[PDB]
């Protein structure tokens, strides 16, 4: 399965995935980067990290770009964060090859309490103990250290948590787009694909060097 | 140090007296840890890290014509802790990270076997092993990021023939836990040096 | 034909998100009036942005401070510049680990910086002096925290341009380290912000370029001193807004852990913090009312940006 | 001579639970009405979750937006249980919250962790006899989604009861 | 809008430490009545003015008032905002709330020059008006801090009288989520009693009380 | 003034480095500056691609901590760098010869800067010394008992191999560079093996030579009955045993290297400059290695307090001497660095006393043996390009009723107020 228009670009040694697609003049990338230490299940019942991506819809009749921190969960999706950056997509507003976006910018408030909602579950969160320095020994690394990460906010939790009848708007103002659901199912069953090809190459040149 | 010209003399007599007692006492080692053989410690005096480094030849059979020499290399972070979360944050557990660089025969970060260490309790416990390179599997996979690369799993997850060839691997490389006892050694008189020269680095900003 | 009326949903939504929030806010026609805050601090906040900056400069050293000024009435050195970085970073960590009982933790920096003027006559060649951005450059970067609105440290940190030197060139045995050098060769600007200017008001209309004059008085004074071409390095290095500038204070020493020090050396370090040097619990929880005040405002901004984003759609379908 | 007091090098986190007396507290067994596994006894587990998902949540008390509670009536309507909503596919749940739940994006969103982890929802026994402590362990497809351990085995649907007893409900 | 978090450092209690340092201790506090649907001055907290509420005339006995005014029950509109005034109430006086208690204060001749009007006797009939009867229910106490024995109040005014859609605006000064409160900024107290009176048992948007004193129940077990 | 002045021009200089910065590849990118570098190769044998990739290998070796942007006024320096690199720098005769440095090192370029250095020459091989006292220290050694013997010698802060080669020209056996930046070290390196290609200095005796990088002054002379034989015993039975034991002891490594002590100990901070080159000139393609002549004279070693930790470690467990006994140290500096503070006290503030005073009052233990002082810095004044560079300053952002004057306020300051100091002390033996 694969959505209509996207193109995907995986090389083999980064755990890194990238959806393109261009209707009329807007153009929509996705950009993924799959947990190398534990992921979840695609049918969720039983470390255990969640398939976070971004996807980034530029349109310069807008002259904003819209990023979009999204959650791909038992291959459905939600929306986390909503920032808008000047201007077309520029080359360097992808976190690709271990180089940031802009920094210094305003995240967005919050769309949906889902990560309050996992706390009554007590799932284990990003964050997995209280000292930042102590996460900070794996610097430069979304998943193990969440206080540099940008699809966590750097650890910040904002003020605003949005209306849930405005905030389901921009949910259903973005599926148009290709930010549906149909996309996520994709790029949970990608990032399962990259976890196994990322694993079996590390192994077989760990076989050749010992 | 008068009090009319300067105002921050509980500071400044509080440091002076902490250069007194930190080496009025006789707890501390002038001379640096003794390494083990072959390794040659560098350290800047700025930073806080500080490097290992090694020459080494391995055990080659007689079927093959020549042994290539490597190149070992250690890098030791030093432990940040943060201050502001005690007394409601539990004590951090003292531990000594350290990285364990592999390079066949010119830098850190091309075409050489990286494995992250961590010394807690007395014993080594052996996280990643990341590459850096292109390397041959079996085709030609290359890991050519250097903050965001591929780490490997983690060996608690690990399959058994990874573990025991990786474990065999390393202890004829003379990675052990005597060899993590030294960085537990070398990093805490790292540490002690400076602090001194944190205290002394001080005292000329407050006075001034 | 249903992305027009999606766009038309989600403008319409925005225009009245942002009108119910200015009049929750709004007392009496008025609107909300700004945190004050304390004497002497410019605070600049750039449009769009996470944080804000505060300088403060003190002439003739820490004895013009504030506390050291106030007496009972009716009955030279080297000047001081100060800098608190502010980001948007604040969270609670008893949401992950309930043991631990704190209700706000908000990260934010200090940056104090010295600088001789060429007025004093009683201790000038006495010793060659280290602050000078001639000699050294010698800065103190004092990462704080609020804690349930007190301030706790987190790290004093003590650089110059010699570990900003020793990070380039021999960080390493004979190179320096290959992360920083590979952050330097990765450094493109960031696009000009207008900063907005909650100054404090007896300095709001009495001079506007002065943040920006010592800006660049230092940044002349270090370019062109005894360490020439490592001042790029050290711009990295006390670049305080990213994560290659905390990676870059992270292969610095980073100070002693502070609760392992003696009660004596922490009471002082906190009496020269908060009493000498001006960096104040008022100035502490006035960071946490400004951190809460400017997300405010960036999420009116966020408001008006989803208004605009989505009639730009709607007029165009 | 001076004993030392015995500790332990690892203990889990559980073990630094509070209690008045420092003891075990008691598991009182749960009412007669739930000796039988029926319609009134099927959605008891399924209302908790709705309940724990739409209160304060933390010390902080960070009360959740969205009700999901208003959902509760027309999911038993529907004569879906918890333990059934677990074993519903990814194409029969876009089925139930789009036509028959009508669940907007961000009550899917604060559903959706109840039902990535696959909650067990067996009520825990306690202290009191009215018990509101759903297992909040995440459940396994070898045990039907009852997370297999303290008992829960494949049909349990309570804590000390029987089992689900299908050929009846 | 969308459901800002509040600086307010309130805390319920963990699972792990004991319950401690028992001479301050919030409970729930719940009271008998629902006063939220009452008018703003027969609610809970202002019970001890109770005697000090005017007495209420209404819709019929100002319309009795309008077609057949007395010589000396003076109708007095008590309307401050000149800008949301568009209709005159029939033998009304202009005297706005923000002014009475320095209006009363003045001689008769002062009274006259300061507002054009002659200042009423302390035996004649007042009766006073706003949009919803809150500024002249303030106004009244103004009028009943002087020596005046009859006051009245008609409860909505002007907006049962003209059938208008006002409001006289009453802020009820709650603290900005930016305003860090008095007791967690603040060393007036020590650290135990600190700790115990910042936590409260539940949500922060019900109303709690605090026990100064507990002793143990030791007749349960 | 010229405060003033000195302050805008450095401000703009600031300035002109922030805003006006070009991208990475300029090559690829600009298409305007590869004929630019063409034109200001072909101004003074070499083909048009070879020159346009080696440009490319100078700007990747020389450009350190830049990002995807350069700034235009470093692209310039870089390329004048690079013309001083294919042109050299010529030392006078005696001894003319080319060198050849790299991006930021300091030669110096000017015959007034070179004179003290060939005054030292002349004191060191003997040619005319009309001085004080001449030296001698092994040698001497020999005559109590020449010059074909030769002596072990220091070089602090060695820039580009320039005195490491003066002091193989004077005779010497070990030379032992130190420096801060290991890229002037091997800028050193290859002066070094260019003048061993060059069959100047004849090997009549054998001459090794070590550069170390380090601080201002390296350290590494500090490692660490019958009883004693039963502990060599033991102590050898378990080198043997944990084979420990070396099986060879000719450590060739510890023969090649430089051991102190040593009899010539010298010290040269580059000089500190008054103003910047003007990199705005129509005829920029006519001369750019003088617009690299600023290059170099940013180093950590010009400073006070690097002088008074040198004078400290020269003056005082106590196991390595660091000088031989009665041995020369040579150190050549202005005399003061800072020059703003210098433009300060011109017409107030206290007089500045000068290194000289330093170095004296420091040292009561050393006797000074040559005290001279090239104050011909101002005897440059030619019509070069250091002389359009300060007019065109004095032109741009000056007014023009006060110009000339400030133009006298420079004349006098090169003559008064700024000189090259060559003094050599000798240290007084042990009682
Ligand atoms: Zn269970």
């Amino acid at each position: 399965h694969l959505p209509f228009n996207f193109d995907v670009c995986y090389e083999l040694g980064s755990r890194e995935f990238t959806l393109f697609s261009s209707v009329g003049s807007t153009s929509v990338l996705v950009f993924c980067n799959v947990s190398s230490r534990r992921l979840r299940s695609v049918k969720g019942g039983q470390d255990r990290s969640p398939v976070v991506f971004s996807a980034f819809v530029s349109m310069p009749t807008s002259g904003l770009t819209i990023e979009a921190l999204c959650c791909s969960s038992l291959g459905l999706l939600v929306v986390d964060g909503v920032s808008f950056h000047q201007g077309p997509l520029t080359e360097s507003m992808i976190p690709q090859d271990a180089h940031p976006g802009p920094e210094g910018h305003y995240q967005g408030p919050l769309l949906n309490q889902r990560s309050l909602a996992e706390m009554v579950v007590n799932t284990r969160g990003c964050i997995t103990s209280v000292d930042p320095f102590r996460q900070q020994e794996s610097f430069f690394d979304g998943h193990v250290n969440p206080w540099n990460a940008r699809s966590l906010r750097f650890g910040h939790v904002p003020v605003h948590t949005a209306k849930p009848g405005f905030s389901d708007a921009l949910c259903h103002f973005l599926e148009v787009f290709g930010v549906n659901d149909e996309l996520a199912f994709f790029v949970e069953d990608f990032a399962h694909l990259v976890h196994r090809e990322e694993e079996t190459a590390w192994t077989n040149v760990l076989k050749t060097m010992m | 140090l008068p009090p009319s010209d300067f105002p921050e003399n509980a500071l400044l007599k509080c440091i002076e007296k902490e250069i007194e007692d930190e080496a009025l006492r006789l707890d501390k080692e002038e001379c640096p840890p003794p390494p083990p053989t072959g390794w040659e410690m560098y350290h800047a005096p700025g930073t806080s890290v500080f490097y290992g480094r090694r020459w080494w030849l391995p055990a080659t059979a007689s079927a093959e014509t020549r042994a290539t020499p490597e190149r070992h290399t250690i890098r030791v972070q030093l432990t940040k802790r943060d201050p502001s979360l005690d007394p409601e944050c539990d004590v951090r557990g003292e531990h000594f990270p350290f990285s364990f660089f592999v390079q066949r025969a010119l830098g850190l970060y091309d075409q050489s076997i990286e494995v992250r260490a961590d010394f807690v309790d007395g014993e080594l416990l052996v996280d990643n092993v990341v590459f850096h390179g292109t390397f041959k599997t079996g085709e030609e996979v290359r890991y050519n990021n250097i903050f965001n690369g591929y780490p490997g799993p983690n060996l608690d997850e690990a399959e058994e023939e990874v573990l025991d060839g990786l474990q065999a691997w390393l202890a004829e490389r003379c990675v052990d836990d005597q060899f993590g006892e030294f960085v537990g050694q070398y990093s805490v008189w790292v540490e002690q040096q400076e602090y001194e020269m944190w205290l002394k680095r001080l005292r000329d900003f407050v006075a001034a | 034909v249903s992305l027009r009326t999606i766009a038309e949903s989600l403008g319409a939504a925005a225009a009245a998100e942002l009108r119910a929030e200015v009049e929750r806010d709004t007392r009496d026609g008025v609107a909300a009036i700004p945190p004050l805050p304390p004497l002497g601090w410019r605070v600049r906040h750039p449009s769009g942005s996470n944080y804000f900056v505060m300088t403060r400069t003190l002439k003739n050293g820490v004895q013009s401070a504030e506390l050291n000024n106030r007496r009972y009435r009716s009955v030279s050195r080297a000047d001081v510049h100060l800098t608190v970085f502010a980001p948007f970073r604040v969270y609670d960590p008893s949401l992950h680990d309930p043991t631990v009982d704190i209700c706000e933790w908000s990260s934010f920096d200090l940056v104090v910086q010295k600088t001789v003027p060429d007025n004093m006559v009683a201790n000038k060649l006495l010793q060659p002096l280290s602050c000078t951005p001639q000699d050294g450059a010698l800065s103190m970067y004092v990462c704080l925290a609020s804690v349930n609105s007190e301030m706790r440290i987190r790290s004093i940190q003590l650089l110059s341009m010699k570990e900003a030197q020793a990070l380039v060139e021999h960080a390493c045995f004979g190179n320096g380290e290959p992360l920083f050098l590979e952050l330097l060769r990765r450094r493109g600007r960031r696009r000009p912000l207008v900063e907005r200017r909650f100054d404090d008001p007896r300095l709001r209309y009495e001079e506007v370029a002065q943040p920006q004059q010592v800006a660049d008085e230092a940044a002349v004074a270090c370019s062109s001193s005894c360490y020439g071409p490592y001042y790029p390095a050290f711009e990295m290095l006390m670049d305080s807004c990213g994560s290659a500038g905390e990676y870059s204070r992270a292969l610095c020493y980073g100070g002693p852990y502070v609760s392992e020090l003696s009660r004596e050396l922490c009471d002082a370090l906190l009496d020269y913090i908060k009493g000498d040097l001006g960096v104040s619990d008022q100035l502490c929880e006035y960071v946490c009312q400004m951190q809460f005040f400017l997300e405010q405002e960036e999420y009116m901004t966020w408001l008006g940006q989803v208004q605009h984003v989505a009639n730009a759609v709607s007029r165009t379908a | 001579k001076v004993s030392k007091v015995p500790t332990r090098s690892v203990i889990p986190a559980d073990a630094l639970r509070y209690h008045p007396r420092y003891s075990v507290p008691r598991k009182m067994v749960l009412s007669n009405t739930f000796n039988v596994v029926g319609e009134n006894n099927r959605y008891t587990s399924l209302k908790l979750i709705l309940e724990k998902l739409s209160g304060h949540v933390g010390r902080r008390q960070y009360k959740m937006l969205c009700n999901l509670e208003k959902h509760y009536d027309k999911l038993k309507d529907e004569g879906i249980d918890w333990h059934e909503l677990k074993w519903l596919s990814r194409e029969e749940l876009i089925v139930l919250f789009d036509k028959v739940l009508h669940l907007t994006r961000t009550e899917r969103a604060a559903l959706l962790p109840a039902i990535e982890a696959k909650v067990c929802g067996v009520l825990r026994q306690t202290d009191s006899r009215h018990s509101t402590v759903v297992c909040m362990n995440r459940g396994n497809a070898n045990h039907g989604w009852r997370c297999g351990r303290n008992g829960h085995t494949n049909d349990v649907y309570f804590e000390g009861k029987a089992k689900a007893n299908t050929a009846a409900l | 809008q969308a459901d800002r978090r509040t600086r307010h450092h309130m805390m319920v209690d963990g699972q792990i430490n004991p319950r401690e340092w028992f001479n301050w201790h919030p409970k729930e506090y719940q009271p008998w009545y629902f006063d939220r649907h009452k008018f703003l001055y027969e609610q809970r907290q202002y019970a001890q003015f109770h005697h000090l509420l005017c007495h209420q005339v209404y819709l019929k006995d100002m319309l009795h008032l309008m077609r057949y005014p007395e010589p000396y029950t003076h109708i007095i509109d008590c309307r401050t905002s000149t800008q949301k005034m568009h209709r005159w109430v029939p033998h009304s006086l202009w005297l706005p709330r923000d002014e009475v208690e320095y209006a009363l204060q003045l001689s008769a001749d002062e009274f006259l020059d300061m507002y054009g009007f002659r200042k009423p006797d302390k035996s004649d009939d007042v009766i006073l008006l706003s949009h919803n009867g809150i500024y002249s229910e303030q106004a009244g106490w103004e009028w009943k801090k002087q020596f005046f024995q009859h006051v009245y109040n008609y409860r909505g005014g002007t907006n049962e009288l003209f059938g208008e859609s006002y409001s006289d605006m009453n802020v009820s000064d709650v603290l900005s989520p930016w305003k860090g409160p008095f007791p967690q900024s603040g060393v007036f107290v020590d650290k135990w009693s600190k700790r115990k009176v910042l936590t409260r048992t539940g949500p922060f948007d019900r109303q709690y009380e605090m026990q100064d004193f507990a002793l143990p129940d030791l007749e349960l077990e | 003034s010229l405060l003033e002045l000195y302050d805008k021009a450095y401000y703009f200089l600031h300035l002109l480095h922030r805003t006006i910065l070009v991208p990475r590849n300029v090559v690829r990118d600009t298409d305007d500056f590869t004929e630019f570098l063409l034109r200001c190769f072909r101004r003074p044998q070499l083909s048009d691609a070879a020159i346009v990739d080696g440009f490319v290998e100078w700007m990747e070796t020389s450009l350190m901590s830049a990002g995807q942007f350069v700034s235009f006024v470093e692209v310039l320096q870089l390329v004048g760098s690079y013309v001083r690199y294919h042109k050299g720098v010529r030392w006078g005769a005696r001894c003319g010869y080319r060198l050849h440095p790299w991006h930021d090192t300091y030669c110096p370029s000017s015959r007034a800067e070179q004179m003290p250095y060939v005054h030292l020459l002349q004191w060191l091989m003997r040619a005319k010394p009309t001085k004080l006292e001449e030296k001698i220290d092994n040698k001497e050694g020999a005559h109590g008992a020449s010059n074909r013997l030769g002596f072990t010698a220091l070089d602090c802060g060695c820039h580009s191999g320039y005195m490491t080669e003066l002091l193989l020209k004077a005779g010497a056996q070990e030379v032992l560079g130190v420096d801060v930046s290991p890229h002037h070290l091997g800028n050193a390196e290859a002066t070094l093996s260019e003048h061993l290609r060059e069959r100047r200095s004849s090997s009549h005796s054998r001459k090794t030579v070590q550069f170390v990088r380090c601080d201002i002054l390296p350290d590494l002379s500090d490692e660490a009955e019958g009883s004693t034989n039963s502990a060599a015993a033991e102590n050898r039975r378990r080198l043997a045993r944990c084979h420990h034991m070396p099986s060879d002891s000719d450590g060739l490594k510890t023969e090649t290297e430089v051991t102190g002590p040593f009899d010539l100990l010298l010290f040269h901070p580059p000089l500190p400059l008054l103003f910047p080159t003007w990199p705005l000139f129509h005829d920029l393609y006519e001369s750019v290695d003088q617009l690299a002549y600023d290059a170099g004279r940013r180093h950590p070693h010009c400073r006070l307090s690097v002088l008074n930790e040198f004078l400290q470690r020269l003056l005082g467990r106590l196991v390595a001497p660091l000088i031989k006994d009665n041995g020369y140290v040579a150190f050549i500096l202005p005399r003061n660095f800072d020059t703003r503070a210098i433009l300060q006290r011109m017409s107030l503030a206290p007089l500045v006393p000068l290194s000289d005073v330093v170095t004296m009052t420091l040292e009561g233990s050393y006797t000074l043996v040559l005290k001279r002082s090239h104050s011909l810095s101002s005897l440059l004044n030619r019509m070069d390009y250091i002389q359009k560079s300060i007019s065109a300053f004095i032109r741009a952002f000056v007014s023009p009723q006060h110009r000339s004057r400030v133009e006298q306020e420079v004349r006098d300051f090169y003559s008064n107020h700024q000189a090259i100091d060559l003094i050599v002390m000798r240290k007084i033996a042990r009682q």
